């Protein structure tokens, strides 16, 4: 059947933020999960270019 | 009205007497119209030896099927005519031979017994067809996993020694033994000293001794002398066994750690804390609300199908475990479950439970030692393993005396950190590997 | 809400594990001194006197 | 909401030097941050049960 | 018929202290966790060091 | 009886109305907090509760997805609320205290 | 030397109820309540209620929770067991004498205030299901199932166990129903073993007065006759064949009793070759291998049914039914001895002698005795009852199996197994 | 002598708490075990015979 | 199996027939619960060699012609070695069968031994079951001619 749902890797992804099961109510509070998410890896990718010279 | 323990005085003691033979004849008199009188004699299979072995099982086969004075069939048509049962049974260190019968006929019923024990004729057209027999019962003892792995499981626990084996023998015995070797086996064992005439119900003690002076008569007298070995005791090893076969629907488990044996004052204890962990079996009502915490669990998440502790004693050793049956996804946790149960009675017991558990061996012994037959069982049982008859107010007072400490402290010598005999059979694919089974005899916080 | 855990039993538990608790606060005690070469209470043990 | 505030009071706090009425007003916010949380909260759950006959 | 069933001699392999199938094996059972724990204490003792 | 019971009746109804769940359609017990204890009430609902207290929820998350409110005519009355859940949680409560009582002998 | 022993006491109290107790002074007790509420009482609209109630013993009820029932009970070693036949209930505790009042209270409660409440028995109905597959698993129990659900058009054709169609269907107010017109004073008898008179009058006079429920031991069992085959492949054919006999306490009943011993039923001797049974031996005659033969005998409140049990290989039914039938005929033609009736008249007496040595027996024995007869009928009379029996009452006994109507179950391969039409 | 079931015969189901279920009245399986081949399971799907609350010392 | 006997005349149909005959004909179209899993190949084999052979076959063709037909019956339809008659013969026995259900509607069939087919008396028979009524001829109708 569907890939998606059973090679090892995407499985994870897939119930991870594509199956999962999610309140059909959760507000703009709930942003900042996602927002720390990518607040992490900007500070990851910059500060890695920082270090390239610092 | 009367207490319990008031009511433990009330029971008649068991009367005891001796004939010049060797042969003790005990008794416990009742006011019923109908009693259990037999032979309880100190033949077994751990008496056996590699090529006599299925030898008692064999006698038990031949024993009412013909005496020298009763032949062929008239045995049974004497039985069966004044409404008499005889039966008879042999485990790995006792055999029996006994009759429930009216009371008035327990002349009869003893003159019919000593007829069986000393004059048993051994016809070939029949020691021929037994084997026939013989045969057929081993194999429908195969289906009985049941059966099979506490075979298994003596056979590893027991390596090497006598009580490895089991009682009635391997195939290649069954069918080449011998009249000789049969003959051999009586003379050597069914031996005045080493046998017990019991009965229980209406009955005088005093009728009970005129019949045994009058059919026993003339036994060990003219014997005694040079031939009669002692029991050697039995090496226990702490191993496994585990006879895959995934064609079985439910798997069969049976671990134990050694016992003490039948005279050990430990075993009223080790009795409590068996009882703490109990039994189970589907068809129980009640199954998240019992007190055993195995049970509870292994009845919430259906853990099995059945479990049952068990304390089987032999001279100087036994075997003290668990055996259970569940699918083959849960052989694991169920070995987890009960392994965390000994554990805990080992270093935790709590003072209410051991309450329980002493109530329900109270429970027990009581409620089993009712009606002549388990009575009279009890008598000959007991004189062949304690040499006396233990009254209840004696099992009451030993009971009683143990508390939480006892428990946890005698719990703690045979099980804590110590090997098991593991015997598995089934599909046995999640059956824990020893090394873990044996690494869950001990825990860490402890 | 710590009422639950009142009872007969479970101060028979407690005193299950007391002589545990003890020693494995014997082994603790004993793990750090050695760990951190505790100038303070190591210099009371015999052969162990270093300096 | 009084739980955000007087955290907006303390980082105001924190932004000031330790003279005149800054001392004493941040000892208040932080007894404050604390009763709300340890006392203040915790009492009002339980009225607010109450409040419903639960 | 699994009655046939015995278990292959371990002679072989098996320690000193339980060669015998006239004696208990209670006896040794101490000295012989004696022993193997002691091969693990030292283990840790040495690991620690 | 008098002015005394009614007051604290019309605090309660006070709170009530400023809670503010009966805006959404809901009932006091629809927002009980699910723990155990109440897990086990919910699954002891008999069928036609069970359905209605399900799709009192979904009419209130649907609303409070969209962050809309019911019509003030279909607000749920103080009065009119049913404790429905009430008994059941009261008995699983009175079950497990008693297995606890047990638990201490 | 044992101290006299006591007499039992028995009191009909005014309401029906019946008090039976006896001192034995055992360290143990044995409090029995037996109800007239078996599976003959159920109708068609409400089959298998009285198992499902069977299994509910220890459901919550009011002034004993659930938990409560199975701590208590287990705290004192004590036990709760309920045990069902097509015609009565029969709930039994047992425990040790300082413990009687304590497990009297959780009787009184399961037999007189269960709650059934729709989640605890929603939980219980797959034990339907589990507790018939366990008994269905001995090839006698469908037999029998089949053979009365073939013998009668009427409760006496209910079985002891729920059919499939109606596990997960029978409901709590069925339940309360049931108990509510069957668990009534008239319909119940107390038993105590190791408990006193007094005691059991003081709790039947207080907790037993309950009337509401319906009146006799019956809707009445019409027997019908007719067969039941169930193809299986099982290697050995299981078969019964009986007729309507006689009413459980009437004369006639004895001399079915004896002419079961006369044909004959269990074995007396470990492996034998069953000397003194008619059967046995006829069959042995014709037969040569695996076997097995017995004289089978139920009696009821109303009816009765009487004939044998055979076991044997597929192609040998046919063989085995008709040697075993026509030997019950040629006892209904008159050739019975006389030392025969005397043997089976031996193996009777001491079979009931030996069947209430114990507690679990005499007091069921008792029990159903206070049910059936409202009395409570002495080893020695009923002896002098077996005693009554005449030769020709046994002969008639035969006369009447031989020629009237049939009835057979029978399950296993049947393609040698006879119809009845063939007998 | 009623107790149409111990009459040896009829059947009798038996529910326990502690103990396990019972069917048990009367019909041939006794003589049988002995003109063997008779097999039955080890378990299967089941319950356990003999049952417990019967000890000693 | 499962699919067929969920309409009720199905299994009453199946234990007409068994209750009817104590033979053959009480066999039924599906197989007993008990078979299923244990039916083997070689009982597949042995069933085939005995029962389909040229003795008991027919090759009926629709928009074929005789030739072919019979070319190929003489080519590939030439299989002799079972057994022979249209019978172990059917005795009839008589009796009924009863299965408690709790449906609402309650299905029954009352018979009797008739007439083999093809006999004269078996259109008496026919014409018999079309006087006392047979299946309906107008859609939701009083069934004024049954």
């Amino acid at each position: 059947t569907n890939i998606r749902k059973s090679h090892p890797l995407m499985k994870i992804v897939n119930n991870a933020f594509i199956d999962l099961p999610a309140p059909s109510n959760i507000s703009s509070w709930w942003n900042f999960g996602s927002l720390l998410g990518i607040c992490l890896i900007l500070q990851i990718l910059t500060g890695l270019f920082l270090a390239m010279h610092y | 009205t009367a207490t319990y323990a008031q009511a433990l005085q009330s029971v008649p003691e068991t009367q005891v007497s001796q004939l010049d033979n060797g042969l003790r004849v005990a008794s416990e008199q009742s006011s019923q119209p109908t009693c259990t009188v037999g032979v309880w004699i100190d033949a077994g299979s751990r008496y056996e030896s590699e090529k006599n072995n299925g030898a008692g099982y064999f006698v038990e086969h031949l024993a009412f099927k013909g005496t020298k004075n009763r032949p062929g069939n008239a045995l049974e048509k004497e039985v069966e005519s004044m409404g008499a049962h005889l039966n008879a049974y042999s485990t790995r260190e006792h055999t029996a031979y006994y009759i429930k019968a009216l009371s008035k006929d327990l002349p009869k019923a003893v003159e019919l017994l000593a007829d069986i024990v000393q004059n048993c004729s051994l016809e070939d057209s029949q020691i021929e067809k037994e084997r026939d027999v013989i045969l057929q019962e081993l194999q429908e003892n195969d289906t009985s996993m049941r059966d099979v792995v506490f075979n298994y499981l003596h056979a590893t626990a027991f390596q090497g020694t006598p009580l490895a084996q089991s009682v009635e023998g391997p195939s290649e015995n069954v069918r080449k033994l011998s009249r000789a070797d049969l003959t051999e086996y009586l003379s050597r064992h069914y031996k005045a000293p080493r046998m017990v005439l019991a009965a229980a119900g209406g009955l005088e003690h005093r009728q009970l001794l005129d019949l045994a002076q009058k059919h026993f008569s003339g036994l060990s007298g003219t014997y005694d002398e040079d031939a009669v070995p002692t029991l050697s005791p039995c090496r226990f090893t702490g191993s496994q066994i585990c006879h895959r076969e995934d064609g079985l629907p439910l798997a069969h488990v049976a671990i134990a750690v050694e016992g003490p044996g039948w005279a050990h004052p430990d075993n009223v204890a080790l009795q409590v804390a068996n009882a703490i962990i109990g039994h189970y079996d589907c068809t129980y009502g009640g199954g998240a609300h019992l007190s055993s915490p195995l049970a509870s669990i292994a009845a919430t998440n259906k853990l099995c199908q059945s479990f049952q502790t068990f304390n089987i004693c032999y001279a100087d050793t036994g075997l003290l475990g668990a055996h259970f049956v569940c699918d083959h996804m849960s052989i694991d946790d169920m070995m987890f479950v009960l392994q965390g149960q000994w554990m805990r009675l080992c270093t935790s017991a709590t003072e209410s439970e051991v309450l329980r558990g002493k109530n329900l061996l109270r429970n027990a012994l009581v409620s089993h030692l009712d009606g002549t037959t388990p009575v009279c069982e009890d008598i000959g049982r007991s004189l062949l393993t304690y040499g006396r008859r233990i009254p209840l107010a004696e099992w009451e007072s030993r009971i009683a005396e143990v508390d939480a400490r006892v428990v946890r402290e005698v719990c703690s010598k045979y099980f804590y950190d110590q090997c098991p005999a593991v015997a598995g059979f089934g599909p046995i694919e999640q059956l824990p590997d020893y090394n873990r089974i044996r690494s869950g005899m001990f825990w860490l916080r402890f | 809400m710590l009422t639950r855990f009142l009872g007969p039993r479970y101060r028979q538990l407690a005193r299950n594990w007391v002589p545990t608790a003890q020693l494995w606060g014997a082994v603790g005690a004993v793990g750090l001194v050695w760990a951190t070469d505790w100038r303070l209470i190591l210099d009371w043990v015999p052969y162990i006197n270093g300096k | 909401w009084a739980l955000v505030a007087d955290l907006l009071t303390l980082t105001w706090i924190g932004g000031q030097p330790v003279e005149h009425p800054y001392i004493t007003i941040g000892q208040l916010a932080s007894v404050l941050y604390f009763l709300l949380i340890l006392v203040l909260m915790p009492t009002a759950g339980t009225i607010e049960n109450k409040l419903l006959k639960w | 018929s699994h009655t046939d069933i015995k278990v292959p001699d371990f002679s072989d392999y098996r320690r000193p202290e339980v060669l015998d199938s006239t004696k208990s094996s209670k006896e040794s059972s101490e000295a012989r966790k004696g022993f193997s724990y002691l091969v693990t204490a030292t283990t840790t003792v040495g690991v620690a060091y | 009886v008098s002015a005394s019971s009614r007051w604290l009746e019309g605090i309660r109804k006070w709170y009530y109305n400023a809670a503010g769940f009966n805006k959404l359609g809901l009932m006091r017990d629809d927002t009980i907090h699910e723990n155990d204890d109440v897990k086990e009430a919910i699954r002891r609902l008999p069928e036609n509760l069970y359905d209605d207290r399900v799709f009192r929820i979904k009419r209130a998350l649907d609303l409070s997805m969209r962050q809309q409110i019911l019509p003030k005519e279909q607000w749920t009355k103080y009065e009119e609320d049913k404790s429905y859940l009430e008994p059941y949680l009261k008995e699983v409560i009175r079950e497990r205290k008693e297995r606890e009582e047990w638990a201490k002998k | 030397v044992p101290p006299h022993p006591q007499d039992l006491e028995f009191t009909r109290l005014p309401n029906g109820l019946v008090i039976a107790s006896l001192e034995n002074y055992a360290p143990a007790s044995r409090i029995g309540l037996f109800i007239k509420a078996g599976s003959r009482y159920e109708n068609s609209n409400n089959l298998g209620t009285s198992h499902l109630l069977r299994l509910a013993s220890s459901l919550t009820t009011k002034g004993a929770s659930s938990f409560k029932i199975t701590r208590g009970i287990e705290a004192v070693g004590g036990k709760l067991s309920v045990t069902s036949t097509r015609e009565n209930m029969a709930y039994t505790v047992e425990c040790l004498r300082d413990d009687v009042d304590i497990l009297m209270e959780f009787l009184l409660n399961v037999t007189t205030a269960p709650e059934f409440r729709r989640w605890e028995v929603a939980a219980l109905q797959p034990q339907l299901r589990i507790d018939k597959a366990v008994a269905l698993q001995n090839p006698q129990a469908h037999v029998i199932e089949n053979l009365h659900a073939a013998a009668y058009r009427n409760a006496l054709a209910n079985s002891l166990y729920c059919p499939d169609y109606r596990i997960g269907k029978v409901t709590p107010v069925e339940l309360h129903d049931y108990v509510q017109n069957h668990f009534t004073s008239a319909r119940m008898a107390l038993i105590g073993l190791g408990v006193s008179h007094p005691v059991l009058k003081q709790v039947a006079e207080q907790f037993l007065n309950i009337r509401g429920g319906l009146g006799l031991s019956g809707a009445k069992a019409k027997y019908h006759g007719g067969e039941i085959r169930e193809q299986n492949g099982d290697s050995l054919v299981h078969a019964a064949l009986v007729a309507e006999s006689a009413a459980i306490g009437s004369a006639e009943a004895n001399a079915f009793s004896v002419l079961q011993h006369v044909l004959g039923a269990g074995p007396h001797v470990k492996r034998g070759s069953n000397a003194t049974s008619s059967l046995y031996q006829a069959v042995a005659k014709g037969v040569h291998q695996p076997f097995d033969v017995s004289a089978f005998n139920a009696s009821y409140s109303d009816s009765g049914l009487f004939g044998f049990y055979t076991i044997s290989q597929a192609a040998s039914a046919g063989d085995v039914i008709k040697a075993a039938y026509n030997q019950v005929k040629t006892i209904a033609q008159g050739n019975l001895s006389n030392p025969d009736v005397q043997a089976a008249k031996n193996k009777l007496k001491a079979g009931y002698l030996m069947s209430v040595e114990s507690s679990e027996g005499f007091l069921d024995e008792v029990g159903s005795q206070a049910l059936a007869a409202g009395s409570y009928t002495p080893p020695s009379t009923v002896l002098q009852q077996i005693d009554a029996v005449a030769d020709a009452d046994v002969i008639n006994a035969a006369k009447k199996f031989v020629s009237g109507r049939k009835s057979m179950a029978a399950s296993g391969n049947l393609g040698h197994t006879p119809f009845i039409d063939e007998l | 002598m009623l107790s149409v079931a111990a009459r040896s015969g009829p059947f009798a189901p038996v529910l326990s708490a502690t103990s396990r279920g019972v069917a048990g009245a009367l019909r041939p399986l006794v003589q049988a075990a002995v003109p063997a081949t008779s097999e039955s399971p080890v378990l299967d799907l089941k319950r356990s015979v003999l049952c417990r609350e019967s000890l000693r010392g």
